[PDB]
């Protein structure tokens, strides 16, 4: 489930 | 004005940083995203008196992934140095820990490294 | 207290923190030394609204080790977690990273653990 | 016969290993669930000529989470040294990283740190 | 080839690897210096049966850094993955942990990045 | 998801 | 060389 | 001090 450290 | 300004990771990852006299940075981190909820506070320090000898400014700051829109329960420290002069740049290495149970601590900290690289004026 | 207070590590060292506003980490870090010359500004950030589930809350600080006797070109920053409950505790993992000109980064950064007790 | 032998983590891990004349570690990784679908072979290697001023024995060692049960497409290294003498230890950092897409790369990799205690005679 | 073959990083380090049976490493990694004492034995584990579905393959390796020639009592792990596709890659972080005394322990480990090419 | 590293 | 973090 | 690692 995304982070937003890595969302694009 | 040398650390101070807009910075861009190598997935499109925006610092936007101000280092004060004192040692303080403060300012923004947004995600690649891009979106106002992509924006979030960061605050650290900085080297203000670095070594002459050509060795980088030491650094570091902390993101919480937490803002007026959304909360990852989680933290982002980079750790790392400014190479300032041609192609001025700030290399890290990154931990960036989720708030977990006790049990589940060996899932805590995910690691990594970015490069930043600068607007020029 | 939650975060808000006066910490230790492992090795004698003194975190003396407050959690403001928002979000916002201050305070104090005093290396084991104990002197005037051991103390060092930090700022950081935590979650200032963590889950109710057990876990513990998010939280990250840096240190530039400059204060106003001495200065050794480098940085920590500690990235954990406090966890509340019968005996609080911070667990952290630390990166170190020293200034270095290009040809020696590869021994710029130190990397580590840090538990942080009231004790 | 001071790195050889039986040693379990703060969770109840088992590392049961070999450090051959050559710099070889071998063995065996038991997660703490202790049963077959738990082991895992380990293979290694350590400085076999140390310092003889009370520094540690540098060592590392690499588990691939594949075994004839069950794969969780990853792999751990633990990068540490040996401390022997009264109460043995061995103290280790690791990275675990797993298989991911390119998109995915900054959830790949877990970081931590184990101590070892070794079973005496 | 997928992992077995001659791999430089980015300071030009050679890693020189077999991945065999039941997913053993094995091989030379050669620092950037490249004359005889520069070579060292590795040893290390990967997966044999990876995924699929575009992930790439786990792996790692430990280099202690003895050899006949010299010793710097300490050893590296990397730990990383295999990405196979049209530029195949190994991307890795490490640990380099030196032998300490216990009061020295905070120098042990320095952290860091590798990545491969067949370049 | 679970681990074995972590597993109980 | 002598850093402030793990002085005693 | 000088590590193989990083040394040209």
């Amino acid at each position: 489930w995304s982070h937003p450290q890595f969302e694009k | 004005a040398g650390i101070t300004g807009t910075w861009y990771n190598q997935l499109g990852s925006t610092f936007i940083v101000t280092a004060g006299a004192d040692g303080a940075l403060t300012g923004t981190y947004v995600t690649a995203r891009g979106n106002a909820e992509s924006r979030y506070v960061l605050t650290g320090r900085y080297d203000s008196a670095p070594a002459t000898d050509g060795s980088g400014t030491a650094l570091g700051w902390t993101v919480a992934w937490k803002n007026n829109y959304r909360n990852a329960h989680s933290a982002t420290t980079w750790s790392g140095q400014y190479v300032g002069g041609a192609e001025a740049r700030i290399n890290t290495q990154w931990l960036l820990t989720s708030g977990t149970t006790e049990e589940n601590a060996g899932y805590s900290t995910l690691v990594g490294h970015d490069t930043f690289t600068k607007v020029k004026p």
